[PDB]
């Protein structure tokens, strides 16, 4: 059953299961093992994998992680990913002090948001976007990964689950407890990944709720007519951030647009002038 | 707003009318299925709907259990004894697939009058899986419904709850609705709710959209008013019971029309 794949390492564990590095015993693949363990007199199979593994059989696209296989057994479940070397978040730190070239940042901001633009086209939204869940290869490529906080949504969408994406890539429609939200929260997610990037470190870690809106309230700038933003009524703020140039800067603060309404959408985002030189970069590893 | 997706409301409607032909049951499975009939499953639906208002449930839930549901009675013979047990995974699957807080497992078990033991829940639970091979993400009539009453002029709750009551009542019906996609049900279904309550038509604006003209949407739209005229004489009866309430503003308490004028 899993007797052709012989095991590496371990590489972590995500939304749910334990990830292990493989091989292929007899194509010489190498492949990642997410490894779900099924509660067969409790609760069967969990949620969060019905619906990363439906929506990734959807989702053929080269900026999204290829599902390969499904291997059930009576008493556990496997899904076989293909493998990426490492995430955005190890990539960053390796890179702290050297930095991260800017056509590179260009170059992963634009796979990510043709990827992303793919998910929004087909239904999906991802809803944990965050360097950890975002995986590189060695010759220029990222791929959105973990759908297991993803979600088929409908049009117009409706009330979905509160609890989702880690705090700091946490849109403030969702901080603020609004009633719905939609496309615009992945992109937040997108444009605090853009930051991080550039700096290397993320661009609003919050300790606290409470942390985490003080510092998009700040960047958003003083009060005009709308006095407290702390309000599930999207006041219309766009915030300010005065190595990157001028257009940069502007994507970057469209895609953290307060109102969720005005932020821009991924496909928008792909024909900012930005990307007009865009090139493919391998990476330094 | 961003809540009606804008950029993404016609790639998303060009790709559900892709999927829900992949997705699509096997017109007349029941003539193979030697135990199962129509009628049984008419009960089994129609025992689903009420589950669903127990509990509280989205109506996606509902539309997505019964697409489970027929796909695989398109593939696996099931004896009848067996055949709740079938819907009642499905409406497992089709809870944690959907709702935000599912009920549990146990209560899966309970709504069946301890009929299966939890085991049996889970152990079809894994077998609904693989037959449909995970493919869950399965377009329903009421995600075109809503889409499309984004093109009311104004809104009206009124066709909003007739327009879903009359989407359910096809799922009841094997014949004759597994013959029609989902997108041409939800069509006949919008249409037949805005005449009733307003005497406006399929807006022209969904033509567009669709392009389904009030000719295409006729072999349908004739199945429904005949299902919406017949609809207080059927043996189940829980869809209209639903649809009293005022949550959907008692729409099965009007009157079908009697002519479409077409």
């Amino acid at each position: 059953s899993m007797e052709n794949f012989q095991k590496v390492e371990k590489i972590g564990e995500g939304t749910y299961g334990v990830v292990y590095k493989a091989r292929n015993k007899l194509t010489g693949e190498v492949v990642a093992l997410k490894k779900i363990r099924l509660d067969t007199e409790t609760e069967g199979v969990p949620s969060t994998a019905i619906r990363e593994i439906s929506l990734l059989k959807e989702l053929n696209h080269p900026n999204i992680v290829k599902l390969l296989d499904v291997i059930h057994t009576e008493n556990k479940l496997y899904l076989v990913f293909e493998f990426l070397h490492q995430d955005l978040k190890k990539f960053m730190d390796a890179s702290a002090l050297t930095g991260i070239p800017l056509p590179l940042i260009k170059s992963y901001l634009f796979q990510l948001l043709q990827g992303l633009a793919f998910c929004h086209s087909h239904r999906v939204l991802h809803r944990d976007l965050k360097p950890q869940n975002l995986l590189i290869n060695t010759e220029g490529a990222i791929k959105l990964a973990d759908f297991g906080l993803a979600r088929a949504f409908g049009v117009p969408v409706r009330t979905y689950t509160h609890e989702v994406v880690t705090l700091w890539y946490r849109a403030p429609e969702i901080l603020l407890g609004c009633k719905y939200y939609s496309t615009a929260v992945d992109i937040w997610s997108l444009g605090c990944i853009f930051a991080e990037m550039v700096t290397r470190r993320a661009l609003f870690p919050g300790d606290s709720e409470i942390d985490q809106l003080f510092r998009i309230f700040r960047t958003l700038g003083t009060p005009d007519e709308v006095v407290w933003p702390g309000v599930t009524s999207m006041p219309d703020y766009k915030p300010s951030f005065p190595p990157l140039d001028e257009d940069g800067r502007s994507l970057l603060s469209q895609m953290l647009h307060y109102d969720p309404n005005k932020r821009i959408s991924a496909k928008a985002a792909l024909a900012h002038p930005f990307f007009q030189d865009v090139t493919k970069p391998v990476p330094h590893l | 707003g961003v809540n009606e997706v804008p950029d993404y409301h016609e790639d998303i409607h060009t790709y559900l009318r892709e999927m829900e032909v992949k997705c699509k049951p096997k017109v007349g499975y029941m003539k193979k299925q030697p135990d199962i009939t129509n009628s049984m499953r008419a009960i089994l639906v129609d025992w689903l709907v009420e589950v669903g208002e127990e509990y509280k449930l989205q109506n996606e839930t509902l539309h997505l259990a019964v697409n489970y549901i027929d796909r695989f009675l398109s593939s696996m013979s099931v004896l009848r004894g067996k055949l709740q047990l079938v819907g009642t995974a499905a409406m497992l699957l089709a809870s944690k697939f959907e709702e935000i807080y599912p009920p549990e497992v146990a209560e899966f078990v309970y709504i069946t009058d301890d009929t299966y033991t939890k085991k049996q829940v889970l152990r079809m639970e894994h077998l609904v899986l693989k037959v449909l091979a995970f493919d869950l993400a399965a377009p329903t009539i009421n995600q075109f419904l809503t889409q499309y009453f984004l093109h009311q002029q104004p809104a009206n709750c009124k066709v909003e709850s007739l327009a879903m009551f009359l989407g359910e009542l096809s799922l009841i019906d094997a014949d004759p609705y597994l013959k029609y996609l989902p997108s041409v049900i939800a069509a006949a279904a919008f249409h037949l709710a805005l005449y009733t309550v307003t005497g406006q038509s399929w807006p022209e604006s969904l033509v567009q959209k669709t392009g389904y003209t009030l000719e295409t949407l006729k072999p349908c739209l004739l199945d429904l008013h005949q299902t919406y005229l017949r609809a207080p004489q059927h043996a189940q009866q829980s869809i209209r019971e639903k649809y009293k309430n005022s949550k959907y503003h008692g729409v099965s308490l009007l009157n079908p029309p009697e002519t479409l004028n077409v």
